[PDB]
């Protein structure tokens, strides 16, 4: 599951970063670390959406919670 | 011709921060998304273009965060990031 | 001494250049037209300043004032053979006229610098009936940066730390020197260990060492659900360990009940920080210790008078404490990290070992208290004793009223 | 003048919480301000809420929901049981 | 939590360092009060 | 080893380490370039004051820990903008 | 009227036990001047934003209220001036 998140695709993000070398425990760390952020905001986005009455997880309400998170995301929504 | 070690990351430096395309996999990302919201909501859909907002809000968030990393390594006069820099750079950002 | 004849003149008879010897480890300067040669160990420090076109060269020697911090203590060179007699401190000298001046400088600079054991009685070997023998044992700190295996045995009147496996070298190590011997096992540890601490430290390999370890690795980790590795690990730790529990038997008998080995107390453990490193603290009968990971350091309690918890105040994970020893002579150590919940055990340990405590928050050196209590033991319990870290009269604080 | 302050409740809330305890005025300003400034986030999020799923009325459903959000996680717990017990016994009288 | 730091202060009455020392040292509270800063709180030890 | 203490002293306490009056004067001369003849409450002044302690306070923090990072246990100025930069 | 030399009103000793206060150990030469300069840039980002309000306001006097609020708009919100 966050194994799927793999070494090509972490040294992929860190050379948009600018990295050159990466050290091995980076791509576990990495892991790790987008496991926490992606709870961080679908707790917010669901919530959002047991408020909503709807079932799904909307694109509005992602971007609700990506403002309430202050890591704001434009163009996928209003 | 061999190349000697880094240029060739140094080209892909250069080659992923021209492109802007999503650099982590659709659906294992997806995969990994639900798998975090069983949790919260079981059993719980997502809208695709719900997704595709996590997904690029997280590459983002890394993208940033590894250029914390590179930069504390810098610091540390070590081109080679280490975690210890991961740390470093979360830990200031608070 | 710098010469001791006639004979050996200087390298040039007329010195109108500063001159600095070097096989002799001494240097001469003219005071005004007429010689003195003065000492390496005789110097502290040169300086330099430049002014204009004018220049100013200092150079002090080692004397009081200079060499010591305090004057009237004592010292190897100018003190010992004569407490109260006339030395030289410190002179200076311009030699602007000739571009020569900087060249003797920097061979200042290096003199200076350029310029050591207790030797042990030799430990007799000798191959008995019981002999005591295990192999894949590694030492620490190691002759090398390499990392030594070997095995280890013991004789009747040290320890012998045979090389032959890797190189034939001898290592010896007397039963007298040896203050404690303490075994830590493998229970919740990465490694299975035999510390001896020493109070006679000795040279070996490229360094002098007091510390001396010799332990077996218990790593898991690989780089290359079974339950087979789970067995073949537990069969390992299990066979090893009756292995190592006979072996410390065979050396207690060897010893005749003298060099006690003391058992691991891992629940009053805590995970402190002496060595600003994260390490397990584990308590023993009579020596702590915190024998897991390096740099490994190794506190003698019989030598310790009172403790003192500093840093008391709620939401403290983290808090400090102080051994006041009889011995003040030798650096005061500090645990860190000390659990909230570990206090009792703390507390309890204590009252153990019949230690008078005292909890409190106030803060003052220990570097001037260390001093006047080596220039007089009694100051201080003339000035009230442990009693003033106790607070009495602070500040006060209060406020109008509060009320609508 | 009147002043609009939450201190004359606040202090009791004080002593119930801890009878012999008494507070400084410095300490009761931290409390007005801290309980305006919580007000004014809870009821900003149950507003932004009514507009988001388009209600023109903010209901306790709305605050418990922006407790939820704001709140971390204990906190939001204890929270929402405490306000749904008192929505109750307000409702229930 | 103000109460029981001051109760270890051994002061009767809650002050601002008291409020600021509950709030930074309780995880919970302090993912709340984060951004926010106690007037005169000061800093825990460390 | 007084610079050890020197640490852990001024951690207690909760006094404003800058001086009153010589920062009353500095924010009145900020103040005179966006508008003069403004006269401060006091109030606000303390309440600049407090919030810029703290500021530089967790500045300090965060210097202190690149330091670490890097080996050195002495801040450097590169600590205080990779900090600043890092923060954002 | 005039003044100068206001932030260097910020002093040495000053800078150094702020870095104590914040678990600083040995500190550099270079450290003071460029604290001294992260301060000056926070005090008027603070104090533009007060003004603002005030100028709002018709008021001459920069209140508590609205250096707390300006404050609130940085992010930084702090507790027990005005309200």
């Amino acid at each position: 599951n966050i194994q799927g998140i793999t070494k090509p695709a972490i040294r992929r993000l860190a050379r948009r970063g600018g990295v050159k070398r990466i050290s091995g425990l980076i791509y576990e760390e990495t892991r790790g670390v987008l496991k926490v952020f992606l709870e961080n905001v679908i707790r917010d986005a669901v919530t959002y959406t047991e408020h909503a009455k709807r079932k799904t997880v909307t694109a509005m309400d992602v971007v609700y919670a990506l403002k309430r998170q202050g890591r704001t995301l434009y163009g996928f929504g209003g | 011709h061999r190349y000697r070690p880094g240029t060739v990351a140094l080209r892909e430096i250069r080659r992923y921060q021209k492109s802007t395309e999503l650099l982590i996999r659709k659906l294992p990302f997806q995969r990994l998304v639900r798998e975090i919201a069983q949790d919260f909501k079981t059993d719980l859909r997502f809208q695709s273009s719900a997704v595709m907002a996590l997904q690029e809000a997280s590459e983002a968030y890394l993208v940033a965060l590894f250029e914390d990393t590179n930069l504390c390594a810098i610091h540390a006069k070590r081109v080679t990031i280490m975690p210890k820099d991961i740390q470093l750079a979360r830990r200031i950002r608070g | 001494e710098s010469y001791v004849r006639d004979s050996q003149l200087p390298t040039n008879i007329r010195d109108l250049r500063i001159h600095v010897d070097w096989k002799s480890q001494t240097i001469i300067l003219p005071i005004y037209g007429r010689p003195v040669p003065f000492h390496i160990n005789s110097y502290k420090n040169g300086s330099k300043n430049e002014e204009g076109e004018y220049t100013y060269l200092r150079l002090n020697f080692n004397s009081p004032g200079s060499s010591g911090g305090i004057s009237k203590k004592v010292e190897e060179l100018p003190y010992e053979e004569s407490a109260d007699n006339q030395f030289v401190r410190s002179i200076t000298l311009r030699s602007k006229d000739g571009d020569r001046m900087s060249e003797t400088f920097k061979q200042i600079a290096d003199l200076k610098k350029e310029a050591d054991v207790v030797q042990q009685d030799k430990l007799i070997e000798n191959k008995t009936g019981r002999t005591k023998r295990l192999d894949q044992i590694f030492v620490r700190p190691n002759p090398d940066t390499k990392r030594v295996p070997s095995t280890v045995f013991i004789h009747e009147n040290g320890i012998r730390f045979q090389s032959p496996l890797r190189t034939d070298s001898r290592i010896d190590i007397l039963f007298s020197n040896i203050k404690n011997l303490i075994f830590q096992s493998c229970k919740g540890e990465l490694i299975v260990v035999i510390h001896i601490h020493l109070k006679n430290p000795i040279l070996m390999g490229k360094k002098k060492i007091q510390d001396v370890q010799f332990y077996r690795e218990a790593s898991d980790m690989s780089v290359d659900d079974e339950l087979e590795q789970e067995q073949e690990e537990r069969r390992k730790r299990a066979a090893l360990d009756k292995e190592f529990k006979y072996f410390a038997d065979a050396i207690a008998e060897a010893s005749n009940g003298l060099l006690t080995v003391e058992n691991t107390f891992r629940d009053l453990g805590f995970q402190g920080v002496p060595n600003r490193s994260a390490v397990f603290c584990m308590p023993t009968t009579d020596c702590l210790v915190q024998l897991i990971e390096p740099p490994f350091l190794v506190i003698n309690l019989e030598e310790v008078e009172i403790c003192i918890l500093e840093r008391v105040q709620f939401g403290l994970k983290n808090f400090d404490m102080v051994f006041v020893y009889k011995d003040f002579n030798k650096p005061v150590t500090h645990i860190n990290t000390v659990p909230i919940e570990s206090l009792d055990f703390l507390k309890q340990w204590l009252t153990d070992m019949d230690i008078p405590y005292t909890v409190s928050t106030i803060n003052l050196n220990w570097a001037t208290i260390m001093k006047s209590l080596q220039d007089d033991p009694y100051q201080f319990f003339l000035d009230g004793g442990w009693n003033f870290l106790a607070t009495g009269s602070d500040d006060e604080a209060s406020d109008e009223s509060e009320e609508e | 003048t009147r002043k609009e302050s939450y201190a004359i409740y606040v202090y009791k809330v004080l002593k119930q919480v801890h009878p012999d305890t008494g507070i400084s005025s410095k300490a009761m300003s931290i409390m007005n301000s801290f309980v305006n400034d919580v007000f004014e986030r809870i009821a900003g999020e149950a507003s932004r809420l009514a507009h988001y799923n388009k209600r023109s009325t903010i209901t306790s459903r709305e605050i418990q929901t922006a407790v939820r959000l704001l709140l971390p996680g204990e906190l939001a717990k204890h929270a929402v049981s405490e306000g749904t017990k008192a929505v109750t016994k307000y409702t229930s009288a | 939590l103000a109460g029981n730091a001051a109760r270890d202060n051994k002061k009767t009455r809650i002050i601002p360092r008291h409020l600021q020392l509950a709030v930074r040292n309780d995880e919970e509270l302090n993912k709340l009060l984060g951004r926010v800063t106690i007037a005169q709180g000061g800093v825990l030890p460390n």
